[PDB]
RNA sequence: CCCCUGAAAAGAUAUCGGGGGUGCCCAAAGCUCGGCUCAGGCGGGUCAGAAAUCCGCCGUAGAGUGUAAGGGCAAAAGCCG
């Protein structure tokens, strides 16, 4: 795959009307909301931890996913699945494209350079705005420190920079 | 034992139930000289003049076309419908289910052969037919869905029960409902 | 009804008294309409102008005003619908009409119906409205010979049932089987009486 | 490619409708008898499209100069040219700026 | 050649830009008048069934309208005569 810096910025209009879009990629994130997602269990919660983009930009559907796989596995090793709720906020509606000459992917692909130039889809991303909530955790506040460090954790995987921000629910 | 005075009346004048009308229906596949044969019987039996209706949708598993008639239906009001009502209660046994009676004063009974009607021979020209006999009860008023001008919902408490068609067809027409 | 997307019919429409195709064909004309109404009891006569905020209605009479000159028969028969226009057709005269074109509304353009008797009794006051040939009910009927050769028949059948069913036509004075002759003398007044006013 | 030019091609929006605007239309608008000299409003009606005129005078003032049969003909301008338009009272509105 | 998007709420607007279609078909799928209401769901009804014809209740169009896309259309622009 191509460097992330490739789709890291918003260059044109979203991309997600997948009844004109030909050979449109499937979502790969298997799930969005870890831990304790039934809310009478989740009334125990009463802090939130929220990773929040600060830039705009686009974010990988891979990189959303080794955010999440990092974040849910150190969120289970150190708080256990009954004492924490983690989702996901943000679904990766956008499709990549990229301009490449391949196989039979249509007889336009075969034709070199910029003629033709509109690519083939590569890819999914989601496109985020300053002060997006990415992450959105619900937990007992004895447990800030681990929050914390699986939101750092899970930061040092996406193309944006981000905060964390906590308060009360 | 009339039309005119085969009512069944409540406390008000205007709340009297009667018999609106009895539709007899026999639903034939597709054939020519079948539904004339049941064309016939039906005119033969009802005394009026039957209708052809024609499928609505082409089904090609049951090999109709949409247009082609396959029904042969006849509406009776008044003193017809009154004597074919008695003869097809004689032949299904003076006896219908609580359960036929839909909640809006219609009950409608199947007749399996139509030899068990009263005055009626077996020939080998016809065959033996069936029929669906459809009784809607009324209250007077009704016209106000029905006419051209100024068409509006009839209200709800000039509307035929259940309860109340059950107890007609029991109290007026004298057949025993289970 | 359910949701924002429903849209509401015209009022006159889910009211059910305007077919606002046949309207808006009528309207086209440019020309003053001859609305005809029947009721249960009586017929509605108009000529009716359209104006964009509301039509203006320069002649109206149900058949309440035969009585200003002494009908006795039935409020809503032939020769009332007949009365009736061309006390009609002499108010728009009068008042400048001549040329109206038939608006019955949701009604049946079956011939020899009292719409159409209407229609005949405004055209001998005077005032032209297309029509075909065939539509405008006889003479016979309009003079009222239909109501009287049924009375005859039901006097010398069935004389409870006669009484029973011109019970009001009794109370009147007037028996069903003299109808076409008081038909004439009403007539005769309603034209001598506009006829005179059109003079001076 | 370049844009190809029907007689209504690029009127998706302009002959949309809203919810609350569906079905006939009322009326009064044929009930307007316009004189000659009189103002006009182009305001096409989309349910009757074929008699509309096309969408480049939408929303334009017009002086109506005469009438042929029923349609009103009317003077007015695009740009600087000189256009008449003869259209049925269903797509005319008065203009009430002088 | 035609529709939507691009196209930035007047008009105009390009790229070997994106999504599609066109070189027909129909004596009825054309004209008019009248009647009716569709998809779908529910209750009752001989054969009969998920689906046939019949009685009734609901049903904003979720149908149809030859053919792309867009738009329009319910006492109709749909269906039947
Ligand atoms: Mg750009
Ligand atoms: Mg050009
Ligand atoms: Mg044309
Ligand atoms: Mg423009
Ligand atoms: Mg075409
Ligand atoms: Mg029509």
């Amino acid at each position: 795959a191509r460097p992330a810096r490739c789709y890291r910025r918003i260059k044109g209009p979203p991309y997600t009307r997948e009844e004109y879009i030909h050979g449109a990629p499937m979502i790969q994130i298997p799930k969005f909301d870890m831990g304790t997602t039934s809310a009478a269990a989740r009334a125990a919660f009463t802090m939130v931890a929220k990773l929040v983009a600060e830039e705009r930009g686009q974010i990988r559907m891979q990189a959303l996913e080794a955010a999440r796989q990092i974040s849910s596995k150190y969120l289970t090793k150190y708080v256990g699945d009954a004492n924490y709720y983690l989702r996901l906020n943000v679904v990766p509606h956008h499709v990549l494209r990229e301009n490449r000459m391949l196989a039979m992917a249509g007889a336009d692909r075969l034709q070199e350079g910029m003629r033709l130039a509109f690519g083939s889809p590569a890819g999914r991303a989601a496109r985020v705005e300053p002060g997006q909530v990415i992450f959105y955790v619900e937990f007992k506040p004895e447990h800030l420190a681990h929050v914390k460090e699986a939101l750092r954790r899970a930061a040092s995987k996406l193309p944006i920079p981000t905060r964390i921000v906590v308060e009360p629910k | 034992m009339k039309w005119k005075e085969l009512v069944l009346v409540k406390d008000h004048p205007m709340k009297r139930v009667y018999i609106e009308k009895v539709v007899v229906n026999i639903g034939v596949g597709t054939g020519g000289e079948r539904l004339e044969k049941a064309a016939n019987l039906l005119r033969e039996l009802t005394g009026a003049e039957p209708s052809l209706r024609r499928a609505k949708r082409s089904i090609k598993d049951f090999g109709i076309r949409k247009g082609e008639p396959i029904g042969v239906a006849v509406t009776l009001r008044r003193d017809k419908a009154v004597e074919f009502l008695m003869r097809a209660l004689q032949a299904v046994g003076n006896r219908i289910k609580r359960s036929s009676f839909d909640e809006r004063g219609n009950v409608c009974f199947g007749i399996k052969e139509h030899i068990m009607l009263p005055g009626v021979k077996y020939d080998p020209a016809v065959g033996i037919w069936g029929m669906d006999v459809c009784v809607r009860l009324a209250k007077p008023g009704l016209r106000v869905q029905l006419r051209r001008r100024r068409r509006s919902k009839v209200g709800k408490g000039q509307l035929v029960t259940r309860e109340e068609a059950v107890e007609f067809f029991q109290k007026v027409l004298g057949v025993q409902v289970d | 009804a359910r949701g924002a997307r429903y849209k509401v019919p015209f009022r006159r429409r889910r009211e059910g008294v305007t077919n606002y195709r046949k309207r808006r064909k009528l309207l086209l004309s440019r020309k003053p309409r001859l609305v005809v109404r029947k009721t249960n009891k009586h017929l509605i006569a108009q000529i009716v102008i359209a104006r964009p905020h509301g039509d203006e209605t320069v002649v109206g009479l149900d058949t309440r005003v035969l009585s200003k000159f002494g009908w006795k028969g039935d409020e809503n028969n032939t020769s009332a619908a007949y009365l009736l226009g061309l006390i009609v057709g002499y108010k728009a005269r009068a008042k400048g009409i001549k040329e109206a074109i038939l608006d019955i509304g949701l009604h049946r353009p079956t011939p020899g119906a009292r719409v159409f008797a209407v229609m005949k009794g405004v055209i001998d006051a005077g005032v032209e409205v297309p029509h075909g040939e065939e539509v405008v009910p006889s003479e016979e009927r309009i003079r009222g010979e239909h109501v009287a050769e049924y009375a005859k028949r039901l006097k010398e059948e069935a004389p409870e049932a006669y009484k029973a069913r011109f019970s009001r036509y009794l109370q009147r004075g007037l028996p069903p089987e003299e109808l076409p002759s008081h038909f004439e003398e009403v007539k005769k007044k309603i034209v001598e009486y506009y006829e005179q006013k059109l003079a001076k | 490619v370049k844009r190809t030019h029907g007689y209504r091609y690029k009127s998706r929006k302009l002959l949309s409708k809203a919810p609350r605007e569906r079905g006939m239309s009322g009326l009064s608008r044929l009930l307007y008898e316009y004189k000659p000299g009189d103002k006009v409003v182009i305001d096409i009606d989309p349910t009757f499209i074929s008699t509309a005129p096309h969408r480049r005078y939408q929303g334009k003032v017009g002086v109506v100069i005469g009438t042929r049969g029923r349609a009103y003909v009317i003077e007015t301008y695009i740009g600087d040219k000189k256009k008449i338009i003869i259209t049925t009272p269903e797509h005319l509105r008065p203009h009430l700026g002088g």
